C-alpha cells in the first residue's frame, strides 16, 4: 500500500496534533452549524479550509522527506 | 607621432579607451558602464540569433519560442541568455544610476550626460517592454494590454491613438509583428544615445569618488581599467552563469508559459520586476491620467536634480545627512518595487501613496532643504 | 548654490545668540562625522570648481596657497584610491582648516552679481 | 627558467603559440575529466546506465 | 631574476589560455544555432512505387 | 574642463616629488591579510549604520504590512476586513 | 487574498534532479512516461514531444520507432487528390485524445485538460505542485466547502475546486521494471517525467554549467592577481612634498 498513508497517520497523531484537534473541533462546528435550520438563509458560512491548511501544512513538513527515502 | 594618435579613426577609439585620462581613484562602482555595454553586446548577440529563428506571427510565435527551446542547438542557452541579461541589464542601470546620484555626477558640468543618460533609461523601459510581449504568453499578451492602455488616458485622441498603436481593436497579431520590428530597432538607437552620452562626458572627463577634480593625477584608461573592468566581468559572468544553468526561470513568471489566451485573464497581472517601483507609483494616483502622469514624472524627475541640488559640494562621500537621506530614498525605491507586485488590499494601498509621497518629496523638499543646511554646516563647522 | 547665498546665511545665524548657540555646536559634530579632515583636506578643497567664477578665483590665489592645495588634491587621492585614511601630520587639525578660498571667491561673485544688477538698472 | 622564459615567452610569437597549444590541451582534457566525473556523480541515473535493460 | 618574471608571466599566460578555451566553447556552442535543427535532421525518409512507372 | 596629456588643465604643480617602483619589483599581495581582516574592518564599522538604519526601517515596515495583510485575510480577520474596504 | 484563493503551496520534495550537480532519474522518467501513456493520454496531450524525444532519454530507437508505427497519421494528398492515412515516423509528435477544444471540454463536463508539455514551468512549484496535486485529494472536502457541479475539492489547486478528479489509485498501472505502483510511486515518476518534458536540456545544461562554473572562477582569481600586479605601481606610490 500507500507509504504516504501511514505517514500522514503518524504525524498527524504525533508531531501536528495540535492542528489536528483544532480541524476536528472545527468541522463539529461547522457541521452542527449546517444541521441547524436557516442555516441557507445566513449571511457568514463558516469552513474548515484554514484549519484544514495548517494542518497538511504541518503533516507536510513531517512527513516529504520520509516519503521520497521510501520510494 | 604614433600611429593610434596619427590617424583619424585609430584617434578616436584611442581617445576612448587608451589614452583617456582618467582619475586615478575611481571605486568599483565606475565599473557598471562597462558592464551595461557588456549586457548591451550580449543582447544584440543573442537577440539577433534569436530574430534568426523566431516568427513574429501571433499564430507561431509562442511555438517558435518552444522551438528554440526545444530543437535549435544551444537554443535553450541563447534564449536564457537573452531572457536573464534583461534582468542583468536593469540591474547594472540601477546601479550605475545609482552611483550617478550618489556622487552628484549629475551637476555641473555634466548635466548633459545625465540628461542623455534619463533619455536611455526610458528607451531601455520601452525595448523591455516589448520585447516581453514576443513570447506571446499569457504575461505577454495581458502585460501589452493593460500598459497600451494607459495611452488611453491622453485626453481627446487617447482611444485613437491606443487603436493606432494594436493596429486593431484589442492586442493581436498586428501588435505583435509591430513589436518585433520596433524591438529590433530599439536596441541601436539606445546605443547611439550610449555613444551620445559619453562624448558629452569626454568634454569633463569621469567625475571620481571624492567629487574633486582629477586634473592633476590623471591614469591611462588602459591598462589600469581595462584590468579592472575584466575582474567585473569575471563576476558578472558567474552571476550570469548561476542563472542561465542553474536556475534559468527564477526571475520570470509561470503564466509568461501558457500561451496568450484573450479569454482568460491570468490571476494577476504585474510588470517585470524591473519595472515594478514605477507600476507602484501609478497605482498610488487614483484617477487614470493622474497616475500615468506621475509614473512618467517618477523618471523626467530626474532631469531636475541639477536644479533641486544646492549643495557647493559635489556628492555624498563628505556629507553624512545626504548619505542618510540617500539610503532612505533608495530603500523607498525598493519598498515601492514590493509594493508594485503586491495585491490591491490594505493595508498595501495606503503604504503605496505614503511611499509614493516620499519618492516625489525627495526630489523636491528635502535635497534642497538638506543640501541648504549642510552647506552652512561645513561654513558655520570649519571656521 | 552661491558661495556669497552661503556665507550671508550664516552670517545671519552667527549674529542672533540663540541661532548660534544651536547651531554652532551642531555644525562642529557635522565637521566631525563628514570626515574630509581625514584625508587630509581642507573644507574648501572639496568646493566644485568647474565653473567660470572658480576658475577665476583660483587663478587668484597668491602661488604657495596654489602649489599646497595641488598637493592636498594628489594626496587625497591617493587615500582614496588606496582605500587608506591620513595619519599623523596628514589629519587636518581644527586650526589648520582655513578658508583660504572663500575671500577669492566671494569678490569674484560680488562682481558677477554687481554686473548683473547694472545690467538692468534703469535711469530715473 | 632563464631557458623555459627564453624558449616559450621571451618572443609574443612564441607565447601565443604556447598559451593557444594549452588552451587546445586543457580543452580536450577538461571534456574528459568533466564527463567522467559528472558520470560517477550520477551514477545509475543516466540512460546510458540503464541502457543495457532494453 | 627571470624565475620572477616567468611567475608573473605564468599568470598572465594560464590567463590567456583559459580566455581562448572559454572563448572556442562559446563561439563553437553559439554558432552551431545555425547548423541544422533537429527537427530539419529529423527528415530523412521516402519510399516510391515503380509499378506505375513506364519505360523510357 | 579637462584639456589632454601635456595640458590636462591642472593648476602649476611644482614641489611634489613622486616615487614608485615596478610592478615586477613589488608583491602585489603584501599586507593582504591585513588589509582584507582590518581594513575592511574599519571601513565597514565606519558605514555600517547609513545601511542598518533605512534597511531596518523599511524591513520593519515590511514586515507589519504584510503581517497585516495577512491576518486580514483571516476567518479572524472578517471584521476589520469589512471595515478596511 | 485567502489562503484558499492562492492554493495550499506544496512541500519541498527531494527530488533526484535537485542539486547543482544532479541529473533526473531516467529510469523514473522511464516509468513516468508509462504513466503518461496509461492514465494521463486520455485527456491530456503532450504536443510539444516527438516520437525521437524519447530516444536515448527513456527509450531505445526501436522502442520509440514501434510506439510510432502503431499509430495513423495524415499523409499528403493521392494522386487524385485524396485524403490518405500513414503509419507514424520518430518525427512525429505524440497525437492528443482529442481534436480541438470542443470536444476536449465536452468529455470533461466543461473543464479543457491542458496540453502538459509545459504544465511544470507554466505553473508555481513544478514537479512539487503537480506531485502534491496529484496526491492531495482528501477523501473528504473539509466541512464548509461547497464545490461546484463537476468539481472535486484539492487544496493544492488555487480556489479549491477542480475539473479532475482522483485518478491515481493504487495498482492503475502496472510497471514494466516491477516497481511497487502505488499512488505516491506513479505521482513521483509522472511528476519527474513530466518536468522533463518542459525542460529536456535540463542534463545537459547543468554539466555545461558546471564546466562554466569552473573556467569562470580560475578566470576570476587570475584576473585578480593580473589586477593587482599591474595596480600595485598607483597603489605604491608615495611623495615628497617641498612647498615652493
Ligand atoms: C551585478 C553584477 C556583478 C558585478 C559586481 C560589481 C559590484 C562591485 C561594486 O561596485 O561594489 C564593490 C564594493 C567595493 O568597492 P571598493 O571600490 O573597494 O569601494 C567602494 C566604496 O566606495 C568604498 O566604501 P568604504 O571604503 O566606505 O567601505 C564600505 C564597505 C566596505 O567595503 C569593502 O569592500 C571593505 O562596507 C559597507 O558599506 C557595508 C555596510 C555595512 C553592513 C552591515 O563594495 C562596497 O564597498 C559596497 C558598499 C555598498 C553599500
Ligand atoms: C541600501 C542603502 C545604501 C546606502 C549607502 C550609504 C553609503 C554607504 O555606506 O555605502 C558605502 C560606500 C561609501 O563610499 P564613499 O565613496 O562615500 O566613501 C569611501 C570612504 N571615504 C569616506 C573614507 C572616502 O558608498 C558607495 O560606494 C555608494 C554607491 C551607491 C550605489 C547604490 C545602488 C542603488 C540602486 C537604486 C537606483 C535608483
Ligand atoms: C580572447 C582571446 C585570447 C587569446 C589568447 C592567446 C594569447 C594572447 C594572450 O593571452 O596574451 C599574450 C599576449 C602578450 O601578453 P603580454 O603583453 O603580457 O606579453 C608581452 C611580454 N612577453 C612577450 C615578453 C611575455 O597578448 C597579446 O599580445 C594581446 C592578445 C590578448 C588576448
Ligand atoms: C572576456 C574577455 C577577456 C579576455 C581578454 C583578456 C586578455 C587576455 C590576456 C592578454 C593580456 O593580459 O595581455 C594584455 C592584453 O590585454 C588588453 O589589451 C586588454 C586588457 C583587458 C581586456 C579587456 C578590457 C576590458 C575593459 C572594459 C570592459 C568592456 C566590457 C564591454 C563589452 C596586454 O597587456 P598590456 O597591454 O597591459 O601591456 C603588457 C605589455 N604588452
Ligand atoms: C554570450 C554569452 C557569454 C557568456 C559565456 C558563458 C558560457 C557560454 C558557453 C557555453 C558553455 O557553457 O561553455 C562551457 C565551458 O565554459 C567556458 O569555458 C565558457 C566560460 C568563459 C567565459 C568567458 C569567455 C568568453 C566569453 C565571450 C567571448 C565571445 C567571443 C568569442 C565567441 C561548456 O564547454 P563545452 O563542452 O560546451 O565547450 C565546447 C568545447 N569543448
Ligand atoms: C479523465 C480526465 C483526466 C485524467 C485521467 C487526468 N486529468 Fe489532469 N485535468 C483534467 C481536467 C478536466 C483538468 C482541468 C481542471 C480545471 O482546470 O479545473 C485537468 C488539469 C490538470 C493539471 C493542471 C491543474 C492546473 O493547475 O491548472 C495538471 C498538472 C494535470 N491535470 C495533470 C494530470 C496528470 C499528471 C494525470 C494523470 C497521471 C492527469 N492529469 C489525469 C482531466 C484529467
Ligand atoms: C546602455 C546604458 C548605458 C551605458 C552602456 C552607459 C555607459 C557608461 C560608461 C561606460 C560610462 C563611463 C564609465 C562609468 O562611469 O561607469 C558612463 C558614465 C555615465 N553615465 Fe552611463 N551608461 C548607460 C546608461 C546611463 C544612464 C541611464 C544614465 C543616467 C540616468 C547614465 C549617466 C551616466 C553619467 C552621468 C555618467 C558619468 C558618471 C561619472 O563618471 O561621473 N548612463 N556611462
Ligand atoms: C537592450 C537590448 C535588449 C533587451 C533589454 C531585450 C529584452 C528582451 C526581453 C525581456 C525579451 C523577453 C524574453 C523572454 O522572456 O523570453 C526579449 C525577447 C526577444 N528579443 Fe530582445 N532585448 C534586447 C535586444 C534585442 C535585439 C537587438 C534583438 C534583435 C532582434 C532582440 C530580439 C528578441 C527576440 C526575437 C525575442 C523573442 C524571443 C524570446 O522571447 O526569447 N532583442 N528581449
Ligand atoms: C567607447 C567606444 C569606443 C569607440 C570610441 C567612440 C567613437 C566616437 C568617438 C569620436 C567622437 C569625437 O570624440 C573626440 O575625438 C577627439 C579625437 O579622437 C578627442 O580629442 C582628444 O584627443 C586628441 C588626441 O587623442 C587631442 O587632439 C585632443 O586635445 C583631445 O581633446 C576628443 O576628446 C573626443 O571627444
Amino acid at each position: 500500500p500507500d507509504p504516504a498513508i501511514a505517514l500522514h497517520e503518524a504525524a498527524a497523531e504525533g508531531p501536528c496534533h495540535d492542528f489536528k484537534h483544532h480541524f476536528d473541533e472545527c468541522v463539529e462546528r461547522v457541521t452542527k452549524a449546517q444541521e441547524a435550520e436557516d442555516y441557507d438563509h445566513a449571511e457568514y458560512k463558516e469552513d474548515c479550509v484554514e484549519e484544514f491548511f495548517h494542518l497538511q501544512h504541518c503533516i507536510n513538513d513531517n512527513t516529504a522527506d520520509k516519503l521520497f527515502r521510501v520510494l | 607621432m604614433a600611429l593610434r594618435k596619427k590617424n583619424s579613426l585609430l584617434n578616436m577609439a584611442n581617445s576612448y579607451v587608451l589614452d583617456s585620462p582618467q582619475p586615478s581613484n575611481l571605486n568599483y562602482f565606475w565599473n557598471f558602464g562597462s558592464l551595461l555595454a557588456l549586457c548591451l553586446v550580449i543582447q544584440l548577440a543573442t537577440g539577433i540569433t534569436l530574430a534568426m529563428h523566431y516568427t513574429s506571427h501571433a499564430s507561431l510565435a509562442f511555438d517558435s519560442v518552444e522551438h528554440i527551446m526545444r530543437d535549435v542547438n544551444f537554443g535553450w542557452f541563447i534564449r536564457y541568455a537573452h531572457a536573464n541579461t534583461a534582468s542583468f541589464f536593469f540591474i547594472c542601470i540601477y546601479a550605475h544610476m545609482g552611483r550617478n546620484i550618489y556622487y552628484g555626477s549629475y551637476k555641473t558640468p555634466r548635466v548633459l550626460p545625465w540628461s542623455i543618460g534619463v533619455i536611455i533609461f526610458l528607451l531601455l523601459i520601452i525595448t523591455a517592454f516589448m520585447g516581453y510581449v514576443l513570447v506571446f504568453g499569457q504575461m505577454s499578451l495581458w502585460g501589452a494590454t493593460v500598459i497600451c492602455n494607459l495611452v488611453s488616458a491622453i485626453p481627446w485622441l487617447g482611444e485613437d491613438i491606443v487603436h493606432f498603436l494594436w493596429g486593431g481593436f484589442s492586442v493581436g497579431n498586428p501588435t505583435l509583428q509591430r513589436f518585433f520590428a520596433l524591438h529590433y530597432l530599439m536596441p541601436f538607437v539606445l546605443a547611439v544615445f550610449a555613444l551620445l552620452h559619453l562624448i558629452a562626458l569626454h568634454t569633463a572627463g569621469s567625475s571620481n569618488p571624492l567629487g574633486i577634480t582629477s586634473n592633476v593625477d590623471k591614469l591611462s584608461m588602459h591598462p589600469y581599467y581595462s584590468f579592472k573592468d575584466l575582474i567585473t566581468v569575471f563576476a558578472f559572468l558567474l552571476m550570469f552563469t548561476l542563472f542561465v544553468f542553474f536556475s534559468p526561470d527564477k526571475l520570470g513568471h509561470p503564466d509568461n508559459y501558457i500561451p496568450a489566451n484573450p479569454m482568460v485573464t491570468p490571476a494577476s497581472i504585474v510588470p517585470e520586476w524591473y519595472l515594478l517601483p514605477f507600476y507602484a507609483i501609478l497605482r498610488a494616483i487614483p484617477d487614470k491620467l493622474g497616475g500615468v502622469i506621475a509614473m512618467v514624472a517618477a523618471i523626467l524627475i530626474l532631469l531636475i536634480l541639477p536644479i533641486v541640488d544646492r549643495s557647493i559640494i559635489r556628492g555624498n562621500a563628505f556629507k553624512p545627512i545626504s548619505k542618510l537621506l540617500f539610503g532612505f530614498f533608495i530603500c523607498n525605491f525598493l519598498l515601492l518595487g514590493v509594493l508594485g507586485q503586491v495585491h490591491i488590499e490594505p493595508p498595501f494601498i495606503v503604504l503605496g501613496q505614503i511611499c509614493t509621497i516620499f519618492y516625489f518629496s525627495y526630489f523636491l523638499i528635502l535635497l534642497p532643504m538638506v543640501s541648504t543646511i549642510e552647506n552652512i554646516f561645513f561654513y558655520i563647522g570649519s571656521l | 548654490a552661491s558661495i556669497t547665498s552661503v556665507v550671508k546665511t550664516s552670517e545671519l545665524i552667527l549674529k542672533s545668540p540663540l541661532l548660534s548657540k544651536i547651531v554652532v555646536p551642531l555644525a562642529k559634530t557635522y565637521v566631525k562625522f563628514s570626515g574630509y579632515r581625514q584625508l587630509g583636506f581642507k573644507m574648501n578643497d572639496l568646493i566644485i570648481e568647474e565653473t567660470p567664477n572658480m576658475q577665476l578665483a583660483l587663478r587668484r590665489l597668491p602661488p604657495t596657497e596654489s602649489y599646497d592645495r595641488v598637493y592636498r588634491l594628489i594626496r587625497a587621492t591617493q587615500f582614496s584610491l588606496s582605500h587608506k585614511l591620513a595619519t599623523g601630520n596628514d589629519i587636518t587639525k581644527p586650526e589648520e582648516d582655513d578658508h583660504y578660498l572663500i575671500p577669492y571667491i566671494l569678490d569674484v561673485e560680488a562682481e558677477a552679481f554687481e554686473k548683473d544688477a547694472l545690467d538692468n538698472l534703469e535711469v530715473v | 627558467a632563464t631557458t623555459f622564459y627564453n624558449v616559450f615567452v621571451k618572443r609574443n610569437s612564441a607565447f601565443v603559440a604556447t598559451i593557444l597549444a594549452s588552451a587546445f590541451v586543457f580543452d580536450m582534457t577538461f571534456e574528459t575529466a568533466i564527463d567522467n566525473f559528472w558520470d560517477r556523480i550520477n551514477a545509475g541515473k543516466q540512460w546510458k546506465d540503464i541502457r543495457h535493460k532494453y | 631574476t627571470d624565475a620572477n618574471r616567468l611567475f608573473s608571466y605564468f599568470m598572465i599566460g594560464s590567463f590567456g589560455m583559459l580566455s581562448a578555451a572559454g572563448a572556442k566553447a562559446t563561439v563553437q556552442d553559439f554558432l552551431s544555432n545555425m547548423s541544422a535543427s533537429a527537427d530539419v535532421l529529423a527528415m530523412a525518409k521516402v519510399e516510391v512505387k515503380l509499378g506505375a512507372i513506364p519505360l523510357g | 574642463y579637462m584639456g589632454w596629456w601635456g595640458h590636462m588643465g591642472s593648476p602649476p604643480q611644482k614641489g611634489i616629488a613622486g616615487y614608485t617602483i615596478s610592478p615586477f619589483a613589488a608583491r602585489p599581495f603584501a599586507g593582504v591579510v591585513h588589509a582584507a581582516i582590518f581594513n575592511t574592518f574599519r571601513r565597514t564599522k565606519n558605514q555600517a549604520l547609513f545601511v542598518i538604519l533605512p534597511v531596518s526601517f523599511f524591513y520593519y515596515v515590511w514586515t507589519q504590512a504584510s503581517e497585516k495583510n495577512e491576518w486580514l485575510y483571516t476567518k479572524a480577520g472578517r471584521h476589520e476586513l469589512a471595515k478596511a474596504l | 487574498m485567502t489562503a484558499a484563493e492562492h492554493g495550499l503551496h506544496p512541500a519541498e520534495y527531494p527530488w533526484p534532479q535537485n542539486g547543482m550537480l544532479s541529473t533526473f532519474d531516467h529510469a523514473s522518467l522511464r516509468r513516468g512516461y508509462q504513466v503518461y501513456k496509461e492514465v494521463c493520454a486520455a485527456c491530456h496531450s503532450l504536443d510539444r514531444i516527438a516520437w525521437r524525444n524519447l530516444v536515448g532519454v527513456t527509450h531505445t530507437t526501436d522502442e520509440a520507432k514501434a510506439f510510432a508505427e502503431e499509430l495513423e497519421y495524415d499523409d499528403e494528398p493521392d494522386d487524385e487528390g485524396n485524403p490518405r492515412k500513414r503509419p507514424g515516423k520518430l518525427a512525429d509528435y505524440i497525437p492528443g485524445p482529442y481534436p480541438n477544444e470542443q470536444a476536449a471540454r465536452a468529455a470533461n463536463q466543461g473543464a479543457l485538460p491542458p496540453d502538459l508539455s509545459l504544465i511544470a514551468k507554466a505553473r508555481h512549484g513544478g514537479a512539487d505542485y503537480i506531485f502534491a496535486l496529484l496526491t492531495g485529494y482528501p477523501d473528504e472536502p473539509p466541512a464548509g466547502v461547497v464545490l461546484a457541479p463537476g468539481m472535486n475539492y484539492n487544496p493544492y489547486f488555487p480556489g479549491g475546486g477542480i475539473g479532475m478528479a482522483r485518478t491515481l489509485f493504487d495498482g492503475v498501472v502496472e510497471y514494466e521494471d516491477g516497481t511497487p505502483a502505488t499512488t505516491s510511486q506513479m505521482a513521483k515518476d509522472v511528476a519527474a517525467f513530466l518536468t522533463w518534458a518542459a525542460e529536456p536540456e535540463h542534463d545537459e545544461r547543468k554539466k555545461l554549467g558546471l564546466k562554466a562554473i569552473i573556467v569562470i572562477s580560475a578566470m576570476l582569481g587570475l584576473s585578480v592577481y593580473i589586477k593587482k600586479f599591474k595596480w600595485s605601481p598607483i597603489k605604491n606610490r608615495k611623495f615628497i612634498y617641498n612647498p615652493p
